[PDB]
C-alpha cells in the first residue's frame, strides 16, 4: 500500500499547470534526492513523477539540469553515486517511453 | 611502479606508504630519490584513462614523504649530511622537470617545490639557487624558434617561465636587451595576436583547433612580463584584445591574469581609454547586448572600479527595461541577460542610490507579470546590490 499511497502524493502535484510545475520542483529538487539518499524506495515518487508527468516532461529537463551540476561527485560517494546512477538511467529510460516530445528535450 | 596495469602502481605506492612510516628516518633518507623517481614515474604515466584513484595515492604519499624527510630533527651531524645531500637531489630532481611537457607532473613538481619550500625555514628561490644551471639554457628558449615545437612542449616551456618569474626573487627575469629574449616576447605577442584563424593554418597548430590553453599559457607569459617597462603598450593592447574575446573561457583567463599584470600599469588603461572604446559604440544602441557583451562589461568593470559613471548606469537602466519586456513578452537567453545586467550594478561604485526605484519598478511590472515570487533570477542580484548601501 505504501507503493501507492507514493503514486497519490506524486500525483496530487501532476493536475497543475506546467507554468508552476517547473517552479515548485525546480525550487526543491535537491531537498527530495537528499532525502531519497535514506530511502531505497521513495525513489516510487520520483519514478510515477517522471511517468504520468511524460504528460509535462518538464521534470526530466530540470532533473538532468540539476545532475549535469551534481555529476563531478558521482563516482566518489559510493553510495549517493548509486542514487545519481539510478535517477540517470530513470530519466534516459523516459525518453524511451516518449519517443516523441523527449527528444527535444 | 613500472607495470602497466593500474593495480600493480598501487601496490608500489601501498608498499612505499608502509616503508615510509614504518621504518626509521635515517634509513628513509638514504632511499627518498629512489621513492621519488618511482611516485614521479606513476602519475607521469597515467594520464589516458588514470586508474581508481593511483594519481591521488601517488600525490598524498609523495608529500607525506617530502613532509617526512625534509622536517629539521638531537641533530647528529651524519643525520644532518644525509638530510642536506638528499635533499639537494631531491630538489635538483625536481627542478629539472617544471617545463616538461606532462602537465599533470608539471603541476605536482611545482607544488611539490612549494610544500618542501613551506616545510623548511627557506623560500622556493632559495632552495632553488644551487639548481639554476640544470634550468639555464631553455627556460629563455634557445635554438629553435618556439612554433617548431609540439604544443604541448610550448605550453610547458611557457607555464615554468610563468612560474620561475612569478618569484619575488624572479630567477632567470628576463629582458628584452638580451638576445633571444626579445624573440621569444615577440613569438609570444604575435601568438597573442593570432585571434584569427589566418594563422591557425599553419601545420604545427593546425593538428589541434582548440588552440585556447596554448593562448592562456601565452597571456600568462605576458602578464608575469610586467616588470620590465617598455612594453606596457603592446602587452595592454595584446591583453584588452583578449578581454574582448568572445571565448568565455578566454575571457575569463584574460580576466584572472589582469590582476597579476595590473600591479605594474594600473591605470594606463583609463588614461587610454580605447582599449575600452571598442566596447562603448556598440554598447548603446538596443538590443547590442548579448551574454558577451554584458560578461565582458562586468569583467572590465570588476577591475577598474572607477571605469564608470551614473550617466552610464542611467543607460544601463534603460537597456533593461527593454530586455525585461522581452523576457515576458517571450514567456508570454532574456532572463540570462536580465540577471548579469542587474548584477552589475552590485559592482560598479559610483550607482546613485537613486536608481533603485526605477529598476525595482521595472523588476516588480515583469514579476507580477510572469506572477512569479519564488525562484526568480532577479531576487539574489537584488539582494547582492541592496546589502552594500
Amino acid at each position: 500500500e505504501e507503493k501507492e499511497v507514493l503514486e497519490h502524493f506524486a500525483g496530487v502535484f501532476t493536475m497543475m499547470n506546467p507554468l508552476t510545475f517547473k517552479e515548485i520542483f525546480q525550487t526543491t529538487v535537491p531537498y527530495m534526492v537528499e532525502r531519497i539518499s535514506k530511502n531505497y524506495a521513495l525513489q516510487i515518487v520520483a519514478n510515477s513523477f517522471l511517468a504520468n508527468p511524460t504528460t509535462s516532461a518538464l521534470f526530466a529537463t530540470i532533473l538532468v539540469e540539476y545532475l549535469l551540476d551534481r555529476l563531478p561527485e558521482m563516482g566518489s560517494n559510493v553510495e549517493l553515486s548509486n542514487l545519481y546512477l539510478k535517477l540517470f538511467k530513470l530519466v534516459f529510460g523516459s525518453v524511451s517511453l516518449f519517443a516523441a516530445e523527449n527528444e527535444q528535450m | 611502479c613500472y607495470e602497466q596495469a593500474w593495480y600493480a602502481k598501487l601496490g608500489g605506492v601501498v608498499s612505499i606508504k608502509f616503508l615510509m612510516e614504518r621504518l626509521p628516518l635515517t634509513w628513509v633518507l638514504q632511499n627518498q630519490q629512489t621513492f621519488l623517481k618511482a611516485l614521479l614515474f606513476v602519475m607521469m604515466d597515467l594520464t589516458g584513462e588514470v586508474s581508481n584513484g593511483a594519481v591521488a595515492m601517488a600525490k598524498t604519499t609523495l608529500e607525506q614523504l617530502l613532509m617526512r624527510c625534509a622536517t629539521p630533527l638531537e641533530r647528529a651531524e651524519e643525520i644532518v649530511a644525509a638530510q642536506e645531500k638528499s635533499f639537494h637531489h631531491v630538489t635538483h630532481d625536481l627542478v629539472r622537470e617544471v617545463t616538461s611537457p606532462n602537465s599533470t607532473v608539471r603541476k605536482q613538481a611545482m607544488h611539490s617545490l612549494q610544500v618542501l619550500a613551506q616545510v623548511t625555514g627557506k623560500s622556493v628561490t632559495v632552495i632553488m639557487e644551487p639548481h639554476k644551471e640544470v634550468l639555464q639554457d631553455m627556460v629563455p628558449p634557445k635554438k629553435h624558434l618556439l612554433r617548431h615545437q609540439p604544443a604541448n612542449a610550448q605550453i610547458g616551456l611557457m607555464e615554468g617561465n610563468t612560474f620561475c618569474t612569478t618569484l619575488q626573487p624572479r630567477l632567470f627575469t628576463m629582458d628584452l636587451n638580451v638576445v633571444e629574449h626579445k624573440v621569444f616576447y615577440t613569438e609570444l605577442l604575435n601568438l597573442c595576436e593570432a585571434e584569427d584563424s589566418a594563422l591557425t593554418k599553419l601545420p604545427c597548430y593546425k593538428s589541434l583547433p582548440s588552440l585556447v590553453p596554448l593562448r592562456i599559457a601565452a597571456l600568462n607569459a605576458l602578464a608575469a612580463c610586467n616588470y620590465l617597462p617598455q612594453s606596457r603598450e603592446k602587452i595592454i593592447a595584446a591583453l584588452f584584445k583578449a578581454l574582448n574575446s568572445t571565448n568565455s573561457e578566454l575571457q575569463e583567463a584574460g580576466e584572472a591574469c589582469m590582476r597579476k599584470f595590473l600591479e605594474g600599469a594600473t591605470i594606463e588603461v583609463d588614461q587610454i581609454h580605447t582599449h575600452m572604446r571598442p566596447l562603448l559604440m556598440m554598447l548603446g544602441d538596443y538590443r547590442s547586448l548579448t551574454l558577451n557583451v554584458v560578461n565582458r562589461l562586468t569583467s572590465v568593470t570588476r577591475l577598474f572600479p572607477n571605469s564608470f559613471n551614473d550617466k552610464f548606469c542611467d543607460q544601463m537602466m534603460q537597456h533593461l527595461r527593454k530586455w525585461m519586456e522581452v523576457v515576458v513578452i517571450t514567456h508570454k537567453e532574456e532572463m540570462k541577460i536580465c540577471s548579469a545586467i542587474i548584477n552589475l550594478f552590485h559592482l560598479i561604485p559610483a550607482a546613485p542610490q537613486t536608481l533603485v526605484k526605477p529598476l525595482l519598478e521595472v523588476v516588480m511590472k515583469t514579476e507580477r507579470a510572469m506572477l512569479i515570487e519564488a525562484g526568480s533570477p532577479f531576487r539574489e542580484p537584488l539582494i547582492k546590490f541592496l546589502t552594500r548601501h
